[PDB]
Order: structure tokens, then C-alpha cells, then sequence
């Protein structure tokens, strides 16, 4: 019932959306239950009786997979996501997936990858910015 | 000399369908388009790397 | 931005499931049409960037490497030295021109 | 309506013993898309050697599925009670139909369940089902009574015919009988020493052991299918659309390969939604008991597979696009082969919790004043 | 690199840097990829 | 209506159109009697027994 | 705009400078070139040897 769920699910008086409510500051007249931000999507402060719940939408973790056909070895990479912001078989998230499948924190979390020691020729599938992920 | 443009890959079925199963089914009616979009963007990025 | 484009025509709250399919079909068609448009534009920009990448390579081997000794505008006036630095997704050139 | 033989003369039923723990065993054989297990070919039209993606009813990869399993209890010279699991209580939904693996334990040495210390070589058996649209409970109270006309599919003849029929079920009032007393679970039996005799396989055993328990009335249609005896892995499958209720088999076309092809559509126009299995056991004597392969049940639901067709046109490979990120990559490109590289796949979104909602008949006149008279 | 205004995408932190409050992860479609090379190299 | 004409229009069970026929060696599952190719159109087979 | 860049180079390579080049100049040995305006662009009259 409390407006500050701070969880994804929320339903306002006139609109229903996935939000991340937070206490924030200085935006709005308070006359309108919902405050828009130059778009149909609304920052949604003022639905609570007296509080700044500046909201966001849902947050999705980018994922990429390396086939590495030569050795047929796969290692999934998460985009700029934290080393600890996921767990193996995360129950928090829910994709074209019935099933899936902390070493790398320089680009994004690489689960089934390992770590090298020096320099390997940047050939093969390679990776982004700097890692070259040899088989 | 400009030299290079930003490399961006767009998720398919996540941009078009917010994440509702009903919408995903109606899309797998069309599901070849998403595959071509992803293929094109992946190819462009590979060429940019080269 | 669909006949009704209410972020999902009948997201789960409006007329009936049978109508839902029609509106969502309309919204899908174009969401895909403007995604195809995006891809086409990306291809055009990438090809232009590749031609100019070749141009920058020619510039590194011409003005920067040996003295240009070239009539070409490179430098405005006689060319003497030119330095290169990285720039956002690009190469920045600083030719020295005698006046 | 067409009669399928008259009622039985028995007024008492063979004793049924429930041993769920004995039946439960570790036999994990999940459907594999790589070997195209439990896959149905499009029956209306055929496709060439080309490898493509075909959208249809499939079981999803790696599904361990739903399992079932043994000779009856007896004495050295006389068969006695039958060991059956309590399959009657559990009834499962039929959203898109199911595919059945049959006798993959063939030709191997197994464990005689009823005598867990005793071994015998495994020989395959054919399963029965009941498919209807309404479910209830028997007079003893146990859940799982089939009420509306039921597509009851029955093998018989020690495995030489398949009986299919869509009848009314009216149970029988005897001991161990379903609307009768001493009831635990309906079942079936055949008497191998009398009906599996070589060259003289009798074709009414399982029909008898089914009409022991229920009496069938107002039955609409029934077709018989000669079944050749072998030790080869086969499948079955039942689906339903507006066109009717369809059946599928591996026995005719790709017998040594395992694909599946339609062989009969039954004229049922009731949306089947509920089904239960019929437990069965072998009335052999203690010296002549054998092992009987566990048959498995895998659901179906609309999916997309990338199918490989051989030059002869049989499917020997597949991908379940829904299982694993790499399969989605295999589903794309219209080929199993995918080049080495980094491929962005569908992102994972957050899950909703605690949906929030934002939103006084005064008794003050009653609270104030002095109460007036009853009038 | 200073006098240019690059909103910035975010690598090794961008998702949490955006969660504490660009939309490379909220629309969940467009993802900017890292540029194949370190600034140092 | 039989194999007297090989070169032009044909019209089968539920599938009609124009073709040219030949007795090619052998491709297909041969039980359901149409063979397509990765598309809607058909390589052929069974315009005869 | 690209062809205008070619025009700037053409004037410097052939008109203002001499020849001693085998690619961006008039057929045969290049002796002199002239420019005049034209609709939407420039017009070049490379004079050569034969």
C-alpha cells in the first residue's frame, strides 16, 4: 500500500508503470498527481500524499555471448554491469531464455571467462576496449 | 578527418516489445526482420573494427 | 510514438484481446520500420566514415610523415610539420603553415 | 453409436496394490533437439534437404518430462495382486498435447521393480491414456474421475493392436472397483502365460481389464491399428485443433530413425483439456517375470525450431531456439553453423514486486442525541 | 576531450552509474559498444 | 490429364500452377507427397504414382 | 561537397602547380591548365602534349 515500494511494480491513480521510486528534491507544482518531463513518460512525483518520489523505469542488464567456434567455448559478457550486480541463474531478472549459459570488471562482468597474465595477439573473436579473450 | 562513427548494437524484440509475452508471439510471426536487423548491425560493427 | 501508441496498445488494460492483436500489429510494424531506418542510416554513416578513414591514413603518410612538399592546401601556405592527436572517434591534425 | 463388445460378468475386481516408492527411480532421459527426439514432421506437406526454421508444436529442449513405470505380485504357480502407482489421483492439463517416448530401455538388463533385488532383461510396453474435458472424484473420494466422453486410448494383444475410443465412463460397484468398494486405483492386466503365447496373441485382454472397472456407454467412434512386435524405440503424440484430434506415430515412416508422422485424426470436437494415464502391470509368475521399459511423457507448446532435413528428408538435428543464448544465435542465420565472435543477445529485464496503489459513513448522528422510542 | 561535450556511455560502471540516479540500458534496445581500444593505447 | 503432357500447366490435389516435369532420380520423404525448398514453392514429385 | 574538395585539389595539382605527375593532370605530359566557372561548378581545360 505504501507509495515508496522502491521495487519495480507500481500502479498510480491514472497510469501503471514499472518504477524505481526514490526520495528526491525541488521538482513540480504538486497540483498534478503526476509530473511529466517533456514526454508521455512521467517522473511521477506527488502521488504519495506528501513526498518527492522521483521515479525511473525498469533497468535491464545488457548481455552478449562469444561462440568461439574454433574451440566451441562460450563465455557470456554483461554490458558495463557490476561484478556483483548479478548472481548465477539470477531470480531477479526474467528474454528468449528458458536457461542461460567476477573475473572481469574492466569492461563488463564476464561469467564463464577466466583471466590472462600478459599479452595474447588480439586475433580471433576478441572482445571490446582492451580484452582480447584468446581460446 | 572524422575517421570513425560510434558503434551501437540495438537489442531486437526488447526495443519493439516492452517485454510482454503476447507481443513477443505476434512478433515471432515476423521474426525474420529482427534477425536481419541484428545481422546488419553486427556486420557494420565488425567492419568498423577492421 | 502507432494509431494508438500508448506504450503498448492495450498494454493489458483496454477493450479485448482480439482488438489487442490488431493494435499491437500496427505498433510492431512501424517500431520495426523505424528500426530498419536506423540500420540504413548506420550503414550510410559507416561507409562515409570508412572513406574518410582512408583519407586520414593518406594524411598520416603524406602531410605528417615526410614534409608534404605538396601544392595541396594541406597547411595553408608552405607545409613544414604537422602533428596528430586522437579526437572523439576521429583523428585531429595540426598542420604548421608558413605565411 | 457403435458397440465395442458387451459388458463383463465380473462383480468383483482384482486387488490393486500402490507402491509409489518402488516405481520412483532415477532414469533421466530428456528430449534432445540434437538427435531430434520427440519432433513432429509437418504432415500436410513435405520439405527438401534444405535446413530451415519451422514454427510449430514442439517439446522444449532438455525437458526431463513426466515419467511412468512393473509385473504384478504373485506366487510361483499363481498370479495374484497387481502393483500400480497412484496415477489416478494426479490429472494433468492438455494445453497443446504431449509426446511419449516408448521403450528406450529395450534390449538391456534391468531391475525387476516388484523384487528390487532381482534382474531381468527389459522389454517394451505400450501405454494407455484417458483424455477428456471434465474431471471429478470417485465415490471413495479420490480425485481424478473422468466424466464427459473420454478419448481413452488402449494398447492390447500383448502389444499387437491399439484401441482408441471416445466413450462414456460408468464405473462398477464391486470390491476394489472404482464406484465400488475396497478401491485404490483403476488398472489393467493381461495374462501372458495364456495370451502372449507365440503365434496365438489374444486381442481382448486389456479391453477386458478395462471393462472390469467401468462400463462404457454411448461410444462414438473406435478404430484399431495392427501393431508389429519389435524392440525399437518409438514415439506417439496427440494434439488438437479445430480440424479434430490428431494422433502421431514413429512406427510407419521413420521406424529406425525416430521421427513422427500422423496416422489417424479422430473426429472429436470437444476441446480436450484434462488427461490421466492408465496404470498397468504384467501378471507373470515369479519364475517368469521380466522388466518393462519406462515410458516418458513430454509436453508440447508452440515454439520455433531450426530443423535439419537430410537428403532423404528425415530430421536428424534441431535447435530449440528458446533454450540457451547460443541456440538463439543458431536459430538466427538459418544455419547451425555460426561464425566466431561477440554477439549481443536479448537483455534480462527486472521482475515486478509489491505493485503499489494510491487512492467514512459517519455514525456521528447516531453517536449524538437521545434514542427515540421503538415506534 | 574536455571542451567537447560527450554525455558519455559508461563502461565497467555505466549501468550502476545510471541506476544511482544514458538510456543504453533502460529502453534496453540501443547499447553503445566500447571502442576496441584503450585511451592509453 | 495424365503424363502425356510434361511441359506446361498442371493441377494437383489442392496445389495448382504451371510447371515442367521430369523423372528426376529421387529426393524426399515420399509419404506426404510434396517437396518444397526453403520457400513456399515446390521442387515437386508425385504428380504420378 | 566531396567533389568540391576534388575541385580545390585539381586547381592546386594542375592549374597553380606544374605537372611532374602521372595521375591528377591532363592526358599525356601536362603543360598548363585553365579554369572558368560553369553552372554549379568549375570547368577545366587541361592543355597537354602528344
Amino acid at each position: 500500500a505504501s507509495q515508496l515500494g522502491n521495487c519495480v511494480e507500481y500502479s498510480l491513480y491514472g497510469v501503471s508503470g514499472r518504477g524505481v521510486f526514490q526520495n528526491c528534491t525541488a521538482v513540480g507544482v504538486r497540483q498534478q498527481r503526476f509530473v511529466y518531463d517533456a514526454y508521455q513518460n512521467l517522473v511521477g512525483y506527488y502521488s504519495d500524499d506528501g513526498n518527492y518520489y522521483c521515479l525511473r523505469a525498469c533497468v535491464s542488464v545488457p548481455v552478449s555471448v562469444i561462440y568461439d567456434k574454433e574451440t566451441k567455448t562460450h563465455a557470456t559478457l554483461f554490458g558495463s554491469v557490476a561484478c556483483e550486480h548479478i548472481s548465477s541463474t539470477m531470480s531477479q531478472y526474467s528474454s528468449t531464455r528458458s536457461m542461460l549459459k567476477p573475473v572481469g570488471c574492466v569492461l563488463g562482468l564476464v561469467n564463464s571467462s577466466l583471466f590472462v597474465e600478459d599479452c595474447k595477439l588480439p586475433l580471433g573473436q576478441s572482445l571490446c576496449a582492451l580484452p582480447d579473450t584468446p581460446s | 578527418i572524422q575517421t570513425t562513427i560510434q558503434k551501437v548494437t540495438v537489442d531486437c524484440k526488447q526495443y519493439v516489445c516492452n517485454g510482454f509475452q503476447k507481443c513477443e508471439q505476434l512478433l515471432r510471426e515476423y521474426g525474420q526482420f529482427c534477425s536481419k536487423i541484428n545481422q546488419a548491425l553486427h556486420g557494420a560493427n565488425l567492419r568498423q573494427d577492421d | 510514438t502507432g494509431a494508438i501508441s500508448a506504450s503498448i496498445g492495450d498494454i493489458i488494460q483496454r477493450l479485448d484481446v482480439l482488438e489487442q492483436d490488431a493494435q499491437i500489429d500496427r505498433l510492431i510494424n512501424g517500431r520495426l520500420t523505424t528500426l530498419n531506418a536506423f540500420v540504413a542510416q548506420q550503414l550510410v554513416r559507416s561507409e562515409s566514415a570508412a572513406l574518410s578513414a582512408q583519407l586520414a591514413k593518406d594524411k598520416v603518410n603524406e602531410c605528417v610523415k615526410a614534409q608534404s612538399k605538396r601544392s595541396g592546401f594541406c597547411g595553408q601556405g608552405t607545409h613544414i610539420v604537422s602533428f596528430v592527436v586522437n579526437a572523439p572517434n576521429g583523428l585531429y591534425f595540426m598542420h604548421v603553415g608558413y605565411y | 453409436y457403435v458397440d465395442v463388445g458387451p459388458d463383463s460378468v465380473k462383480s468383483a475386481c482384482i486387488e490393486v496394490d500402490i507402491q509409489q516408492t518402488f516405481f520412483d527411480k532415477t532414469w533421466p532421459r530428456p528430449i534432445d533437439v540434437s538427435k531430434a527426439d520427440g519432433i513432429i514432421y509437418p504432415q500436410g506437406r513435405t520439405y527438401s534437404n534444405i535446413t530451415i526454421t519451422y514454427q510449430g508444436l514442439f517439446p522444449y529442449q532438455g525437458d526431463h518430462g513426466d515419467m511412468y513405470v512393473s509385473a504384478g505380485h504373485a506366487t510361483g504357480t499363481t498370479p495374484q495382486k497387481l502393483f500400480v502407482a497412484n496415477y489416478s489421483q494426479d490429472v494433468k492439463q492438455f494445453a497443446n498435447g504431449f509426446v511419449v517416448r516408448i521403450g528406450a530401455a529395450a534390449n538391456s538388463t534391468g531391475t525387476v521393480i516388484i523384487s528390487p533385488s532381482t534382474s531381468a532383461t527389459i522389454r517394451k510396453i505400450y501405454p494407455a491414456f484417458m483424455l477428456g474435458s471434465s474431471v471429478g472424484n470417485f465415490s471413495d473420494g479420490k480425485m481424478g474421475r473422468f466424466f464427459n466422453h473420454t478419448l481413452v486410448l488402449l494398447p492390447d494383444g500383448c502389444g499387437t493392436l491399439l484401441r482408441a475410443f471416445y466413450c462414456i465412463l460408468e464405473p462398477r460397484s464391486g470390491n476394489h472397483c472404482p464406484a465400488g468398494n475396497s478401491y485404490t486405483s483403476f488398472a489393467t492386466y493381461h495374462t501372458p502365460a495364456t495370451d502372449c503365447s507365440d503365434g496365438n496373441y489374444n486381442r481382448n485382454a486389456s479391453l477386458n481389464s478395462f471393462k472390469e472397472y467401468f462400463n462404457l456407454r454411448n461410444c462414438t467412434f473406435m478404430y484399431t491399428y495392427n501393431i508389429t512386435e519389435d524392440e525399437i524405440l518409438e514415439w506417439f503424440g496427440i494434439t488438437q485443433t479445430a480440424q479434430g484430434v490428431h494422433l502421431f506415430s514413429s512406427r510407419y515412416v521413420d521406424l529406425y530413425g525416430g521421427n513422427m508422422f500422423q496416422f489417424a485424426t479422430l473426429p472429436v470436437y470437444d476441446t480436450i483439456k484434462y488427461y490421466s494415464i492408465i496404470p498397468h502391470s504384467i501378471r507373470s509368475i515369479q519364475s517368469d517375470r521380466k522388466a518393462w521399459a519406462a515410458f516418458y511423457v513430454y509436453k508440447l507448446q508452440p515454439l520455433t525450431f531450426l530443423l535439419d532435413f537430410s537428403v532423404d528428408g528425415y530430421i536428424r538435428r534441431a535447435i530449440d531456439c528458446g533454450f540457451n543464448d547460443l541456440s538463439q544465435l543458431h536459430c538466427s542465420y538459418e544455419s547451425f553453423d555460426v561464425e566466431s565472435g561477440v554477439y549481443s543477445v536479448s537483455s534480462f529485464e527486472a521482475k515486478p514486486s509489491g505493485s503499489v496503489v494510491e487512492q467514512e459513513c459517519d455514525f456521528s448522528p447516531l453517536l449524538s442525541g437521545t434514542p427515540p422510542q421503538v415506534y | 576531450f574536455d571542451k567537447v561535450t560527450i554525455a558519455d556511455p559508461g563502461y565497467m560502471q555505466g549501468y550502476d552509474d545510471c541506476m544511482q540516479q544514458i538510456c543504453a540500458q533502460y529502453v534496453a534496445g540501443y547499447k553503445v559498444l566500447p571502442p576496441l581500444m584503450d585511451v592509453n593505447m
